[PDB]
């Protein structure tokens, strides 16, 4: 059934699973027309498909041409997501296909279930966790490849950089969700924290800065402060 | 006009015949039902006074043979049987009629209710749903599972209704996933009407049979089937115009006949609100929508 705080370590067992987040698939800017009406302009989006055990991220870029001439785009976006996730699974060798796909939004359950009818043994599950994957587009290198795309494209990343050499996947996922929660609550501050010290760089093949273990503890403490703050600045506490 | 005689009534029982019912006391001198209209299927059904559990009964068509009821004290129920000796049967019935030991099928002449509930029901096609090899009549009771339900555990004494499943490969063409799920016209018209039923009369017959088993026996799988067959039509953007008009009439008379106090269990809120207010056919069921809104506005 649904994934929650109680069965959290299941994410890091040896059954292949993927999170799918669709919140950045259909993206628009809202603007005024010359007549003073309102209109939308689509911008490029992405499907965020993540193996939480390995850090492997399958970033399917959604180019704005896929919406041309289509109606009810927010509904179509869920079905397009499911189409692309199904195509990804079919592209993988059998031994790499997931045994479960966890969707971050319940509205993805029926579209993905219907697209995966060929795979009756792959479980499609919701979650009660409020995961911050919408903030993936606050990661500069991810945002950059999405905005530069001129055609549909799949780009593969490891969202944990080399962390698994030093920490477990449980700890890596916890760091990732802390970073992303911070970026979602106050992007400017979070990004300031991450880059304030210019002697710590992002390797060309990485997404995040090359912190030592001790600097990560400081960084992580700064992100918690940020999140509790904003939680005060917000509710006044 | 045909007759279903009873050998006797050894146990106190409420007896139904179609939408009518009457109480018989233990060892009351009751010997059956006369003046049954020819041309329609019928159902004769039973609820014992001591065990309101298990309503049960028999679908039959008097044109297909001479049928009677006899209590079996070993199996503890009223059983339908066929009498092959036509002279023995005429003589039994004539004596019971002479002694006025029979209730009269009590049809008002203005009343088309039973016709309207059984217009497409066929008794030869109930050899698909309940193939109890030898029987010309068909036993149904409250607990009977569907054949489909054996897979989500006895299928020759079950309801072999047509398997409808909206998230199935049968319902969804590869490459048309979103289209076929949001508009079920290809599943309705190509898969079900052209491939399985053969015509809409057959589609309406199983839909009518499903409703009647839900109403008379509280058969839960029958209620599921009735709602699925409604929802498949309402969720299709493309439906023959004559089918929509006929469906409105079918459902109107079903909703009219439903006991007011059973609406809580026999009507699925989700299906009816979707069908009447969200679906492609939301504007196509005027008679049904009006009776539903005046009789069960709570459900909506
Ligand atoms: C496949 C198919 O025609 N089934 C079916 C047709 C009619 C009835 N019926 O009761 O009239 C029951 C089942």
């Amino acid at each position: 059934g649904a994934m929650n705080s109680s069965n959290y370590a299941e994410l890091f067992n040896n059954d292949i699973k993927l999170f799918v987040d669709d919140t950045n698939v259909y993206r628009v800017t809202v603007h005024k027309t010359f007549e003073g009406n309102v209109a939308t302009k689509a911008i490029n989006g992405c499907i965020f498909t993540l193996n939480p055990k390995t850090g492997h991220l399958f970033l399917k870029i959604i180019h704005t041409s896929v919406w041309a001439g289509q109606k009810r785009l927010s509904q179509l976006a869920k079905w397009k997501t499911a189409e692309e996730v199904s195509a990804l699974v079919r592209s993988l060798p059998k031994e790499e296909q997931p045994k479960q796909i966890i969707v971050t939004r319940k509205a993805m359950l029926d579209p993905l279930e219907v697209h995966m009818l060929d795979f009756p043994n792959i479980a499609i599950r919701p979650t009660e966790l409020r995961l911050p994957f919408s903030a993936a587009m606050s990661i500069d290198k991810l945002s950059d490849v999405v905005m530069k795309a001129t055609e549909p494209q799949m780009v593969l990343f490891n969202i944990y950089d080399d962390w698994l050499d030093r920490i477990s996947s449980y700890t890596a996922f916890s760091r990732l969700t802390l970073l992303l929660r911070a970026l979602k609550t106050n992007e400017e501050s979070a990004k300031m924290i991450l880059l304030s010290d210019p002697t710590i760089t992002i390797k060309s093949y990485h997404l995040w800065p090359s912190f030592t273990d001790e600097q990560w503890i400081t960084i992580e403490s700064q992100m918690r402060d940020l999140i509790l703050t904003e939680y005060g600045r917000k509710y006044n506490v | 006009m045909n007759t279903v005689p009873f050998t006797s009534a050894p146990i106190e029982v409420t007896i139904g015949i179609d939408q009518y019912s009457f109480n018989v006391k233990e060892n009351q001198p009751f010997h059956g039902i006369k003046d049954i209209p020819i041309g329609h299927v019928h159902v004769i059904h039973f609820q014992h006074a001591d065990n309101s559990s298990m309503r049960y009964g028999y679908w039959f068509d008097c044109r297909m043979g001479n049928f009677y009821i006899q209590y079996d004290p070993k199996d503890g129920l009223y059983k339908m049987m066929e009498e092959r000796d036509g002279a023995k049967f005429e003589n039994i019935v004539h004596n019971f009629k002479e002694r006025q030991m029979m209730v009269s099928y009590p049809k008002i002449d203005e009343d088309d209710t039973w016709y309207n509930l059984t217009e497409f029901v066929q008794m030869d096609k109930i050899r698909k749903i309940v193939r109890k090899d030898e029987n010309q009549f068909s036993y149904v009771d409250s607990s009977m599972t569907t054949v489909q339900e054996n897979e989500l555990s006895d299928p020759a004494h079950s309801l072999n209704y047509t398997v409808i499943n909206f998230k199935s490969r049968e319902a969804i063409r590869p490459g048309h996933e979103m289209e076929d799920f949001l508009d079920k016209s290809y599943y309705l018209n190509t898969v079900m009407l052209q491939g399985i039923f053969k015509n809409s009369s057959n589609y309406f017959g199983e839909l009518q049979f499903a409703f009647l088993n839900a109403m008379f026996f509280g058969n839960y799988g029958s209620s599921l089937q009735w709602h699925a067959m409604i929802e498949l039509i309402c969720s299709s953007a493309t439906v023959p115009k004559h089918m929509l008009d006929k469906l409105d009439e079918i459902l109107y008379y079903q909703i009219k006949t439903l006991p007011e106090q059973y609406s809580d269990i026999l009507l699925n809120e989700r299906v009816w609100n979707i069908c009447l207010y969200s679906s492609f056919q939301k504007n196509s069921l005027h008679n049904t929508e009006k009776i539903m809104e005046n009789k069960y506005p709570e459900l909506l």
